[PDB]
């Protein structure tokens, strides 16, 4: 159980290897 | 969300003997957890995390343990620099957390100390400008735990004192306390018995010193 | 070495904006993915998370502060920073920034390095300077041991000194912490332990000087008698 809805967006660059980090993920340069 | 408490409030351990503070989640947090210390006037620092791993840095003497529910923070061989607020966090639904209220430790005293107790009615000056203040003083007690009632004409006042501590004297671990009734003048005069009762393990019964407005 | 620096106001009006900036040095902020964080500590109160923010701009705050909170991040000079407006007493902490790490692989959360703080504050008293009126707490008529001392009410900032006998008497004296009261100002009591036998032969004078307005007070404690 995991609250990714909490931040304004997710950096992909902290993702590691979380499946579900990587759908909703942001990239940035 | 998750819950952290932590147990004692004070824990008085004398220098070389281990200290054991606990800490306990409302629900299972895996070993996601961390502890930390706060000397007087500093930031935290890290201890612990995962429950079990000691921060590069800290001395061996602290070691953590525990998992899921019921975790536990011991020092070995306790050291003067080691007097402080020792505080857990869980972090098991990232990126959420939670703090413990803390459990700070102090000096250990051989003997217990009673408050010694006195009440100080409102200074005639302060009187002419309008307010009054009761001051009620515990002087020089050991352990930290100590209730303070305040009571105008026999009604248990609520709300209306503040409270303050010195820190545990480094010669004889005691501490004191003043608590102050703060109170208008016209509110101050309506009444006549003001009273402080205080409650604490060298007293066998509640002592309660008090004074009649007007007289001596 | 890795050091994060707060800087800010040391006072602040109520109603008004706070702002506040963390600067790390040492090191660069976009060096790895950790989060920044601040987190105030009101004193005998625990630890309150404000926010975290990282180098991308993402960004978490607690919840019962984002309507007056905005946390901003200037890689350019290493800092970070926050903001609480309409201010209120409540506000009134020391405001840390601490390093954060935030990893999913082995789920890590906590706080380390943290920096000194920044004490905040908050008074309608801020921009001025007030003096204490020192009343007396005169030795019970019933006293073997008493206790007398001196209440140093209504001044603004920090700090008194006090002390008795201009310092010869210094057995037994409790000078208790300042209390920082619903008026914004500040007050205190500073209180000695003495023979009863003692009461009618020596005088006790407390001495009082709040500096920050050149205020110096010397109220002799008498019995009432």
């Amino acid at each position: 159980d995991f609250h990714f809805e909490v931040f304004n967006f997710v950096p992909c660059s902290i993702c590691s290897n979380n499946p579900t980090c990587w759908a909703i993920c942001k990239r940035i340069p | 969300e998750i819950v952290v408490t932590q147990s004692p409030v004070t824990l008085s351990v004398s220098p070389g003997e281990s200290a054991a503070l606990s800490c306990r989640a409302s629900r299972s947090v895996g070993s996601r957890l961390a502890w930390y210390q706060q000397k007087p006037g500093q930031p935290p620092r890290l201890l612990i995390f995962a429950a079990s791993t000691r921060e590069s840095g800290i001395p061996a003497r602290f070691s953590g343990s525990g998992s899921g529910t019921d975790f536990t923070l011991i020092i070995s061989g306790l050291q003067s620099e080691d007097y402080a607020v020792y505080y857990c966090q869980q972090y098991k639904e990232w990126p959420l957390f939670t703090f413990g209220p803390g459990t700070t430790v102090d000096s250990k005293r051989r003997t217990v100390a009673a408050p010694s107790v006195f009440i100080f009615p409102p200074s005639d000056e302060q009187l002419k400008s309008g307010t009054a203040s009761v001051v009620c003083l515990l002087n020089n007690f050991y352990p930290r735990e100590a209730k303070v009632q305040w009571k105008v004409d026999n009604a248990l006042q609520s709300g209306n004192s503040q409270e303050s501590v010195t820190e545990q004297d480094s010669k004889d671990s005691t501490y004191s306390l003043s608590s102050t009734l703060t109170l208008s003048k016209a509110d101050y005069e309506k009444h006549k018995v003001y009273a402080c009762e205080v409650t604490h393990q060298g007293l066998s019964s509640p002592v309660t010193k008090s004074f009649n407005r007007g007289e001596c | 070495q890795l050091q994060l620096q707060e800087s800010g106001p040391g006072l602040v009006k109520p109603s008004e904006t706070l702002s506040l900036t963390c600067t790390v040095s040492g090191d660069s902020i976009t060096s790895g993915q950790y989060y920044w964080a601040w987190i105030r500590q009101a004193p005998g109160k625990g630890l309150e998370w404000i926010g975290s923010i990282h180098y991308s701009g993402s960004t978490y705050q607690n919840p019962s502060l984002k309507s007056r909170l905005t946390i901003s991040v200037d890689t350019s000079r290493d800092q970070i920073s926050m903001k609480l407006s309409s201010v209120t007493v409540a506000e009134s902490a020391v405001y840390y920034c601490a390093k954060q790490q935030l990893s999913l692989s082995p789920v890590e959360n906590w706080f380390d390095p943290w920096g000194q703080g920044t004490l905040v504050t908050v008074s309608s008293a801020s921009a001025s300077t007030k003096g204490p009126s020192v009343f007396p707490l005169a030795p019970s008529s019933k006293s073997g041991t008493a206790a007398l001392g001196c209440l140093v009410k209504d001044y603004f900032p920090e700090p008194v000194t006090v002390s008795w006998n201009s310092g010869a008497l210094t057995s037994g004296v409790h000078t208790f912490p300042a209390v920082l009261q619903s008026s914004g100002l500040y007050s205190l009591s500073s209180v000695v332990t003495v023979p009863s036998s003692s009461l009618g032969t020596q005088t006790y004078i407390c001495n009082v000087n709040h500096k920050p307005s050149n205020t110096k007070v010397d109220k002799k404690v008498e019995p009432k008698s």
